[PDB]
């Protein structure tokens, strides 16, 4: 698994060098910022479940045929598979904006999963509609001013919004 | 292979490696990785295999 | 690589649960050890040929009989070969300064020294010599926490070769 | 209890080898973040009873028909039991907030919540709205980075809840 | 496994009440020696081969029956169980020292070692011996001002010898 | 673990010969009242949760002492392992009173179960209190007779009875 | 795993046919040329350290690249799995020396050792010149005529390079 | 197939480990064994149909009713299939005295012996009697080692029928 | 210890099976090879001081500086600490010869050999050139068989240190 | 596990000096014997279930309560039971015969046997009684010279003897 600084450090081994001045001072701005960083990733964990169910109710109100008998979310069993996987990929988002990096995204969570889906029958289009709701929700939470302290945060919602556009596009 | 309470050495190094053979699925595990301690647990019984 | 953040990620994915208070706390305290820490690491880079060419004399020193015909010091390529090393070790010791983590030392250095330093006959007590040198160099060019977190990497390595 | 210093030990014991940088910066991050958390506790300990009284009269408001005959909250029993209830909610939030970690929560409070909840019928929401008040409270009784320590264990105890 | 914090916890709601006004004074007064405590605890790690080759180097020049033949660190097996068992020793008296509480100490190192020495003919007045050499060396590499910021340490320096006698009474 | 009948056809083979007639007609009396049985198994199934709250309910009202801080009955975790323990016990009494066995139920739980709670420290005359609550409620349960047609079925709370006491009795 | 007289049996049984008169023969003879055999396979164990060891000097004397950053044995990890390659199929060429049988190569060493190198990336024109660096260190070692009765073992060095060049073609 | 030189080669692989002194012992004493074994097979060979005829005699007279109508010994199906079984027996037999291991009885008559023959409703003791009979000639055919390995191979058939 | 007998028993028993055939060869092999084993054994006993000091003399031979002082050879009590190292090197060498298994050598030599000479700092190379002494002077006073068992064994001896 | 040679070399190593002449000339005594040990293992191994059935035969014809219902043997799995540990201590016993040594038969058969038939309830005198069975049948069938050559073989009796009786020993 990665983050800003070991991804860094991997391409500074594979040209077999040491990091120059530039990379090292993009790391101390990264670990600089590390505050905000932390900020983000705890509006991201405490407003979970908010996330997830705003993304929930928004995604079953536009399609009501995945919640009739047939849909994809028809039982509760579906519907609690859907829930979890709602769950598991804003957790992998919020580690990814921890790290800095994508790779645990990726190596984790959107591994396999086009073809997951795809063998489930499950509809990858409606998987990345439910990931973009839960970035909605998110960027409400991520850009709150209460309980922080005010400051430019805007690479970071750029980051999340990349993360999360990301697992939509690797799913769908 | 079989590890019973009582044990050689020779029996003992050889399930060794045919235990980390099979649970690290033929994956080549360095000196530095080995665990000792977990290796001094099965050898007093404290553990089984 | 095994950092504090990569760690703290580990936790939670295996947990199957969120970034808690805890883990944030330790991120926090990386983010914070990064500044000495980075410091120390450009320092290092500045005097990356000095320290490479004293560890090696002092390699010499501490070993005169390496040198003599007939053993692993003599001949061109023979020293060209320690220098390459020590500049592995130093190069790897800057990596895990900046990555605030052994990872680096862990992976690229110390997974593998034993077997392949019984293998080459390479005695760890070479480059332990040459890590001691070179740490008692980064006692004057570095000071504070920088000279602490640069002193933890180094024997960090002299205890994987000892 | 599971802490920053007790998750350094446990990787350290389990990997079967010494603290390094890694587990020292992760120590030395809680350190620095103990004083704002200590602080924290401090002030959400003075104030006891004006937040579990108004976090009891804030349940009672969000659900009128609680307090009504025949329901889970009337007697005069039932109430003590809300008091104490918050109580030890707020008790192991300090706890927490103590320690530097979820540990108190997670053994005193998040293990074994939804089956005792189920067998004795007692609403999660309740709590919810109770420790939701709690927040509004210890939004304006703290400042700065206490309340920020406050507040990651209030909404872990509330996503626990929910 | 415990540190003083949880302890401290403990000891409080065994009773059932907050924590007293002492209690968080002498818990912020051991965080904030907490990063003087880090330095103990690096000085036992750096220096862990040093000290457990300077307490067998001691040990078997004081009793030279056990790497005699027919003691039990004679043939190459015993003395790496020796060498090994020094070690673990070391390891969990350090992490005592940084969880500030000797519950690890107890716990997991030392549940069952007597028991353990006894039924393999280990003679565990040595063990506590080998415990006691580990000791004067770690004193030795504690007390080293080089490299760290000159303060008061005797209650580190007691911390680490109540470890160290603990084990060694565990032990014996 | 066996049955009435498998009782029955040990102590047969035990003396080595066939059936006798007498243990044939109490065979077939047991066949007889199986339904009674099945019923009184109905009750106790679909009301064990109501039987486990009320049993609780009443215990922690008349032991106050295993609420508070230091009790054995807290926290959550404790107060589900008292909830864990009580199902086990009533699903455990049911079973024997299907089985028309008390030998089922010794075999079954009440060898370790004693012990186990010695070692944890829980008072074990608490345990056989609250088995007798659940004793109570599941009689409670038994003799309601609504839509089940009505008739004697002394045997069966009897025996449940016996079951009860017999928990309670190795437990304590 | 088959040695020479099981791949005769086996192909004898193929026939439904009692081992020939000159099948006997060859078997007779090979056993009776064994001690040879037995030699041999001790040359190769023996000096299994040097024979490695000097392989691997040539190797990484012609081929630089493998050991500079970014090549396929440049960290100490991807070396020390080149080593133990190394080592293994000079063990497996050592099985199948004395077995007098390539079997143990197919089922064994190299089993999926082709599509093991492909999918890592590993250049097996290189593992392949280190097999044949083996065979060429390994034949010295077994032509030493020093210790042992002098006598022709020509078929043995012979049997040996098919071994080694087994390996290599299979591996490229 | 379990031989001598197999076992040594497997023994040793899985531990990893080069064939040693103990098992080029073994190997020697096998090769050494080679010869007496080796005749012994020969002469096995050479007389396969007096064997074979022999022993389904003998079976016949240990076994008077098979030959009667309505059962297995009857038709001259079920007698070539027992001469062939015999030749089988035989013949497996050879293989493993020729390759100094139980190997070839093991692989390819022990290896679900019983459950074949309770399916096809065939008498382990015809097949005994047929072995006491290969045994009992196998003594004067053969003097000295050879027939000692011919009655070790033997016995083993025997015993994995019984 | 690993012995061909023991290695015989253990494989037999893993299985849950008696001994037959391909095991008694084996330790057919063994009781064949026991004569030249015991004649090693008495040729190396009887001049074991004789080798003892010439293996001394040329490990200082061929590595001076050891010698010198500072050095790990300096002094008469790391000299003795040396003749008695080679001395159970020696003895062990013999105990294998005459249990005819690498088993003597495996538990009182191999077995943590790395660890105990990585601890104490002792060279592998040493050892290596006192047991290649060894082998010389055994090129003497043995011949034939009893020669071959004692270099296989001294070779696996030094294989094991290198 | 040891055997002869393996125990004489613990002894030496206990004392810490080389093997004795003596020593060597009684091991190369035993080594001498060796092809007789083979003929009495194979005596042993060749006729182990002829030795079993006439061993049971001679058992239960003497202790008839086995067979009887709700005798120890009685039911069908434990008569199965009573031939497979009457096999079991036989091929132990063949184990021992052939190191040489007795004490492997004591390691990983009869250091857990008397405790385990105490629990379960079988009678270690007809456990001992039917090894001492065995003992004469296996006497019966090793004295046999025919198939092999004639010659003195009296210590090999005596030898099987030994374990017989240290089996029968260790079990009652
Ligand atoms: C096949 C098995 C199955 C069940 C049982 C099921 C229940 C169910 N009801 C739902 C909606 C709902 N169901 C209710 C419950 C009712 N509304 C109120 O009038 C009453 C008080 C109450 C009934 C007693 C409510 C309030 C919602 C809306 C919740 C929302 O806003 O998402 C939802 C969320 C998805 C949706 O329809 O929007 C589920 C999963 N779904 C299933 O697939
Ligand atoms: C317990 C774990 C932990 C956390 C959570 C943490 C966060 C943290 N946030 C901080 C301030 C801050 N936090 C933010 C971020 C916020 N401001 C923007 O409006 C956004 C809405 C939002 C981010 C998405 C900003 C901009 C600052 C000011 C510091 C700066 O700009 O350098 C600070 C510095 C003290 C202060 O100025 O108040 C810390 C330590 N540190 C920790 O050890
Ligand atoms: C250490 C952590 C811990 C907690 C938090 C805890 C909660 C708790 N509260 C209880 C009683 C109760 N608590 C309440 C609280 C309700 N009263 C209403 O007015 C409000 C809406 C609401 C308060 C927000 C009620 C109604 C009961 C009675 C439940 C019953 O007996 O059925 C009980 C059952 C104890 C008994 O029956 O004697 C538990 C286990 N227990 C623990 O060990
Ligand atoms: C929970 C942490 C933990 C500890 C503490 C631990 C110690 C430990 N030491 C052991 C044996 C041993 N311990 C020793 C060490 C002593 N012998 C004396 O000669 C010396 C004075 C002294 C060395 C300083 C020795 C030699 C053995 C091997 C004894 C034997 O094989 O008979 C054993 C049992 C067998 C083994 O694994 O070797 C354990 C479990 N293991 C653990 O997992
Ligand atoms: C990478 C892990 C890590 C380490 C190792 C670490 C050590 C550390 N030691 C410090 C000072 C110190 N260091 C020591 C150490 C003591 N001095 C005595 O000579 C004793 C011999 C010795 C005991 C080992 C003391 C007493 C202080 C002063 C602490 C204070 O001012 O409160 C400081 C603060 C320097 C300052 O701001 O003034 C740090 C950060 N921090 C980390 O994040
Ligand atoms: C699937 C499980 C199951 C149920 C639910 C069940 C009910 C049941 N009870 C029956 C007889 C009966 N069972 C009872 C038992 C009752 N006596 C008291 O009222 C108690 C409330 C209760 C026992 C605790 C009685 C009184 C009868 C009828 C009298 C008789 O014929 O013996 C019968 C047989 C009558 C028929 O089918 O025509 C059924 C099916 N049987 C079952 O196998
Ligand atoms: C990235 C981590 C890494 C490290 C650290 C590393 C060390 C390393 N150094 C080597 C060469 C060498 N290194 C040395 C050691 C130095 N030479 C002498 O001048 C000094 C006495 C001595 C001072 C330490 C020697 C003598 C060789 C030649 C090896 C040989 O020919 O046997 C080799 C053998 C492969 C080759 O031919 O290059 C390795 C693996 N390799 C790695 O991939
Ligand atoms: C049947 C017995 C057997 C064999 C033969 C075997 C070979 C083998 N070599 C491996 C890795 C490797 N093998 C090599 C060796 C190559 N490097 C090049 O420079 C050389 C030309 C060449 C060796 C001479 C390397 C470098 C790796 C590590 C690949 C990596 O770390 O990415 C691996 C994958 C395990 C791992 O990567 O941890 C296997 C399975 N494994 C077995 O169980
Ligand atoms: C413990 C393991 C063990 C080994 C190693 C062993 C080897 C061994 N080598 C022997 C002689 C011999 N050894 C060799 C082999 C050598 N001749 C050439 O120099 C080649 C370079 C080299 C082989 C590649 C030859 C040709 C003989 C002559 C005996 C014969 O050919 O029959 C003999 C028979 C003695 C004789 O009649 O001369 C044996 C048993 N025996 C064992 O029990
Ligand atoms: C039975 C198997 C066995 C072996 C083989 C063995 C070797 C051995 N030799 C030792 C001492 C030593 N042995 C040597 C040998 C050196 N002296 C020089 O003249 C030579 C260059 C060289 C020998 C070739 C030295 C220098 C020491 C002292 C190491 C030290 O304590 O610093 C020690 C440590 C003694 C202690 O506990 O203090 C061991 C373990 N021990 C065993 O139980
Ligand atoms: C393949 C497995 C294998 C076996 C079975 C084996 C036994 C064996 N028994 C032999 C003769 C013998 N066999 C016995 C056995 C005794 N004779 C008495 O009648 C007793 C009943 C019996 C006690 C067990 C004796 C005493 C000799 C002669 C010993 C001698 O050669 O001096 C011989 C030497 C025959 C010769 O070459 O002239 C061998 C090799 N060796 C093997 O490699």
């Amino acid at each position: 698994m990665n983050d800003v600084f070991t991804r860094a450090i991997a391409q500074a081994d594979l040209k077999g060098s040491f990091l120059l001045e530039s990379d090292l001072d993009k790391l101390a701005s990264f670990a600089k910022e590390g505050v905000k960083r932390l900020d983000a990733v705890a509006a991201l964990t405490n407003n979970a479940p908010a996330i997830i169910s705003d993304a929930a109710h928004k995604l079953f109100a536009e399609q009501q045929e995945l919640i009739q008998p047939g849909g994809n979310a028809y039982p509760h069993r579906r519907m609690a598979a859907c829930l979890r996987d709602m769950e598991i990929i804003l957790r992998y988002v919020s580690y990814a904006l921890l790290a800095g990096d994508a790779s645990v995204l990726d190596d984790r969570c959107l591994n396999g999963l086009r073809e997951t889906y795809n063998a489930l029958g499950t509809p990858t289009q409606s998987v990345a509609r439910a990931v973009q709701l839960m970035k909605d929700a998110a960027m409400v939470h991520l850009k709150s001013t209460a309980n922080v302290t005010v400051g430019d945060c805007s690479s970071l919602y750029s980051e999340a919004a990349t993360y999360f556009d990301k697992a939509a596009a690797s799913i769908a | 292979i079989n590890l019973r309470a009582p044990f050689t050495s020779e029996e003992f190094q050889g399930a060794l490696y045919a235990i980390y053979r099979h649970i690290f699925g033929n994956t080549y595990v360095m000196e530095s990785e080995r665990p000792t301690t977990a290796e001094s647990q099965l050898k007093d019984g404290r553990i089984t295999v | 690589s095994r950092t504090v953040i990569t760690e703290v990620i580990a936790t939670a994915d295996s947990q199957g649960r969120f970034l808690n208070s805890t883990e944030l706390q330790a991120a926090f305290g990386r983010f914070e050890r990064a500044v000495p820490a980075i410091e120390a690491a450009r320092a290092l880079t500045k005097n990356q040929d000095a320290l490479v060419k004293g560890a090696v004399q002092a390699v010499f020193k501490k070993f005169p009989y390496v040198t003599q015909p007939g053993e692993k010091g003599y001949g061109d390529s023979n020293q060209a070969k320690c220098a390459r090393d020590i500049g592995y070790y130093l190069r790897f010791i800057t990596y895990s300064l900046v990555a605030s983590g052994t990872g680096p030392l862990d992976d690229y250095v110390i997974a593998g020294l034993r077997e392949v330093n019984r293998a080459f006959n390479l005695n760890p007590l070479w480059y332990i010599e040459a890590l001691n040198y070179i740490k008692g160099e980064t006692g004057k060019l570095l000071s504070g926490q920088s000279k602490t977190e640069a002193l933890l990497y180094i024997d960090h390595a002299i205890n994987a070769l000892s």
